[PDB]
């Protein structure tokens, strides 16, 4: 019952972020897009505010082991926690499409930078 | 605290030898796993040692290559003296002289080892170097969950049916998001540049090959300026940047960052190497280097959250498997009792 407020306080924090994602547009190569995408990914990671999400959700967890409740606000809690995980399903999956897409994004640029450094080094010797 | 430390450390590896090398790394990783032990309370000084080990460990297989192609002369010689020392018609009195002579022949041959072993660890650094973890989820916390969820209780602040559809539809839209790659362009330049530098007869179309040289070196910088692009005071040397870098420690990005650490070896050679396109480009990459560097601390903290929430989604998906009710604090002690007995 107190945990109703606890798990509502994070439930408001998380959907809001998805409303912020659609708050920003979408990018699909033609002109001035690397200098756009370095910033897009950096506002996208900032949009998630995960340092507070992982904090307040871990706090909502910590009471569950540090404190217990016998058969009262512990028996419809399954009706509560069922009410709040068709969504972390979406979120943790949403944490990854950016992350797997960002990991590769770092690597293309760093490897092209390696090749360009080798090129200009060769041309330094020309 | 930091710059002095990386500089004082760089001697400890640069002042060594090829057989006096791996012991240094296996001595220093002890210190790296020691600072973790005190805690991530101290997470400014272990990040250093991580990046330095990632830097010098990059060189180790090429070091071992040298001894492996170097020992082959010596293994053969010791085999030859062994089969020389192979005895037939035993003849005790002849054996002793064959022993004390052989010790003289061994003495020079180990010396050759010491000529390989005392070789400078520096020169391999001085030559530099010439040239996915697959995460996914559609996790399976399925029912338990039903219209049973509608039991509420203490709430006055909701429908869950369509919003679950709203968020996966958002996931469809954002999963379709994608940016272009970059390595294709550097590889096109790689192709045409190796063509120009390889298509030279050097015979006195020398002027025409110079025309194409000018064309490519102009076009490259133009199209580089076409898409995107004061940092001198911080980004001028390895220790200036490496003593403040954000590392990767969690094993999602310690397979996808050596293409960064490789940039560090040739970079001093670029600085020593230094028409005006040269001045544009050498300064051009520093902004790109900064764009590649600055990202690392944000994404490190992002990942540091990510593993926790995965490990806790795991817990709560196991919390769906409740059968009784909350009894863990009373259980919190005896679990440690039995685990102590494990």
């Amino acid at each position: 019952e107190d945990v109703e407020q606890a798990f509502r306080r994070t439930f408001t924090s998380i959907i809001l972020s998805f409303q912020k994602v659609i708050g920003d547009g979408i990018e699909s190569t033609d002109d001035n897009w690397l200098s756009a995408s370095f910033k897009k990914v950096m506002v996208n990671v900032k949009l998630l505010r995960s340092s507070v999400v992982s904090k307040n959700i871990e706090t909502a967890l910590s009471l569950l082991k540090d404190f217990d409740f016998t058969t009262t606000e512990s028996i419809y809690v399954k009706s509560v926690i069922s009410f709040t995980l068709p969504v972390i399903t979406r979120y943790y999956n949403a944490m990854t499409v950016v992350l797997e897409r960002s990991r590769i994004y770092y690597t293309n640029t760093s490897r092209g930078m390696y090749i360009l450094s080798t090129i200009l080094h060769s041309l330094a010797k020309n | 605290n930091a710059t002095l430390l990386v500089s004082s450390l760089n001697l400890f590896f640069s002042k060594s030898t090829l057989g006096e090398f791996n012991a240094r790394l296996d001595l220093v990783k002890a210190f790296y796993k020691h600072i973790q032990l005190i805690g991530l309370r101290s997470s400014k000084i272990a990040g250093l040692l991580h990046n330095t080990i990632k830097f010098y460990y990059q060189f180790k297989p090429l070091i071992d290559e040298r001894i492996t192609n170097g020992k082959k002369s010596l293994e053969k010689e010791i085999d030859d003296i062994i089969l020389l020392a192979s005895w037939k018609d035993v003849n005790v009195d002849a054996l002793k002289q064959s022993s004390r002579k052989s010790h003289n022949n061994l003495y020079k041959i180990v010396r050759k080892y010491r000529d390989l072993l005392n070789g400078d660890a520096k020169t391999i650094i001085e030559a530099g170097l010439l040239y996915y973890e697959d995460p996914n989820l559609e996790a399976s916390k399925n029912l338990v969950k039903e219209i049973s969820t509608w039991s509420m209780r203490a709430a006055p602040l909701r429908n869950i049916d369509t919003v679950a559809s709203n968020m996966d539809s958002y996931l469809e839209k954002i999963s379709s998001q994608e940016f272009p790659n970059f390595a294709d362009l550097a590889s096109d330049f790689y192709a045409e540049a190796e063509r120009l530098r390889k298509e030279t007869p050097n015979v006195y179309r020398l002027a025409y090959l110079k025309t194409q040289k000018s064309k490519l070196l102009g076009d490259a910088l133009k199209e580089l300026r076409r898409i995107g692009l004061d940092i001198q005071k911080v980004q001028s040397s390895t220790t200036t940047i490496l003593a403040n870098i954000a590392p990767f420690n969690n094993e999602y990005l310690n397979s996808s960052d050596a293409f960064f650490f490789k940039i560090l070896d040739l970079l001093p050679k670029l600085r020593s190497a230094a028409v005006a396109a040269i001045e544009r480009g050498m300064a051009l990459a520093q902004s790109l280097m900064f764009s590649l560097i600055t990202v690392r601390h944000p994404l490190s903290e992002f990942t540091n959250d990510y593993c926790k929430i995965n490990g806790m989604m795991l817990d709560l998906e196991h919390f769906t498997c409740l059968k009784g009710d909350i009894v863990h604090s009373s259980l919190k002690a005896n679990v440690d009792n039995v685990r102590l007995f494990e």
